[PDB]
């Protein structure tokens, strides 16, 4: 009866001083913005429908038109920027906030829904949500002694409008948005949802992407043990957002990277830097190389798990993303690392695919692996072995590649380069 | 040393 009405049709009816004529126009119109093969979105709002289906959701007395224009909002509200702000023009955003009072669920449901499109939209939107004070009446719908009792589908939905309003940077969320959020979000981390606990995930990243008294808000909250058994997770879409959030928390302070590491995160590494995903792989590359920026006590742990072989395994053969990443992580340790700790390092095998990596078409890794390259050779001049480590080198066609360096575009390439070749060869 | 670093919309399908 309602379906495939023509934009015409539902102006008419919506247009119409009789409510039913009005809700089944917007069903209609719902309907029309359900199909997945191009809904008329732009048409729907240039017929002006947006501030009437505004209206329709204050109607208390008829809560099927609340449903009916809920859901048709949402799903504008769902597209482009632009078509979100009509959305937001037609003062939608109160009016989903009053919906989350609403004693039927499916409508509450749907005020959530329409809301999380809305803060997904960006930061200025998100914040302007939250000014309308959405926060609360959405942490009170969590208020529950058991998260389980809970529908399945309402739950997920809460979540993930929750990890929108924890979403985007410049700015990042308002300080005290994220503590009031950040206990609600602790205890859907613990929920036993796949879901929920993705998008939980996904929004403690999102905090966790910033300046280090970020990282320390949600450091502070004792959810890096948590993350760190997630990373464990069987599921991969799991343990993708809790291995970036666990990377963005080893970017801060010395002092933050150790609570990931006596959670037991390294006992995980083995296998994340050999996953079939090349992502995972890249990420927790990317992770390993600020714990091996950290303290030399730090690196040790990292040599302790095993860790190294595993990076000369990446080095050696990786996607060219995560190998880039890798001599990173070379990089960082040699430079902070002890003399014994850098021997350990060459023992593994470290030379050779270091060495095989300098014919990369990449300006910015070939400096990486030369400074890597050059702090080696001064812990070989603190034991007198620096003409041991120049015939390893040229036994492996490295000094072919170093030489060939010093005629090359880049002025710190053929700089360092040409250094290393009188200094050491 | 260190270096810094779920669709954001969705519409609802019958
Ligand atoms: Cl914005
Ligand atoms: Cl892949």
């Amino acid at each position: 009866g309602t379906v495939n009405w023509s934009v015409e049709d539902i102006v008419k009816g919506i247009n119409s001083n009789n409510l039913e004529s009005q809700l089944q126009a917007t069903q209609a119109a719902r309907k029309l913005l359900s199909r997945e093969k191009q809904p008329p979105i732009d048409n729907i709002i240039r017929a002006g429908l947006i501030p009437k289906f505004v209206s329709f959701l204050g109607k208390t007395d008829c809560s099927p038109i609340q449903f009916e224009s809920a859901w048709a909002l949402t799903n504008i509200a769902s597209g482009t920027s632009e078509q979100t702000k009509a959305v937001v023009d037609g003062g939608a955003i109160p009016a989903f906030i009053s919906l989350l009072a609403s004693p039927h669920a499916h409508i509450s449901e749907q005020a959530v829904w329409a809301l999380g499109n809305i803060a997904g939209d960006g930061s200025a939107f998100r914040d302007l949500v939250i000014k309308h004070g959405a926060i609360d009446p959405l942490l009170a719908l969590l208020a529950v002694p058991d998260l389980s009792t809970l529908a399945c589908g309402y739950l997920r939905n809460l979540t993930w409008t929750l990890s929108n309003l924890c979403r985007n940077k410049n700015p990042a969320p308002p300080l005290d948005a994220v503590e009031q959020i950040l206990p609600t979000l602790v205890r859907l981390l613990h929920h036993n949802d796949p879901e929920v606990l993705a998008d939980s995930c996904w929004a403690i990243s999102y905090l966790t992407d910033g300046p280090n008294e970020r990282i320390e808000m949600v450091v502070k909250k004792g959810v890096v043990p948590q993350l760190v058994k997630l990373l464990g997770a069987t599921e991969l879409p799991i343990v993708t957002p809790a291995l970036r959030a666990i990377g963005n928390i080893v970017t801060g302070t010395d002092e933050q990277t150790q609570k990931v590491i006596d959670a037991g995160a390294l006992a995980v590494f083995p296998s994340l830097l050999t996953n079939p995903k090349t992502n995972i792989q890249k990420e927790a590359t990317w992770t390993m190389s600020n714990i091996t920026a950290g303290r030399q006590d730090q690196i040790q742990q990292v040599v302790n798990h095993g860790l190294v072989p595993f990076l000369v395994g990446v080095l050696s053969k990786a996607d060219f993303k995560t190998q880039k990443e890798a001599a990173w992580a070379i990089t960082n340790y040699t430079s902070g690392g002890t003399v014994e700790q850098i021997v350990y390092l060459v023992h593994c095998g470290i030379i050779e695919p270091l060495m095989n990596l300098l014919s990369a078409k990449d300006t910015k890794i070939i400096q990486v692996i030369l400074d890597a390259i050059s702090n080696i050779f001064q812990a070989a001049e603190k034991l007198g072995e620096t003409e041991k480590l120049s015939i390893m080198i040229e036994e492996c066609g490295g000094l072919d590649k170093i030489e060939a360096l010093q005629r090359h575009e880049n002025e710190s390439v053929y700089k360092a380069s040409l250094n290393l070749i009188e200094k050491y060869f | 040393g260190k270096r810094k670093l779920s669709v954001p919309k969705r519409p609802k399908l019958p």
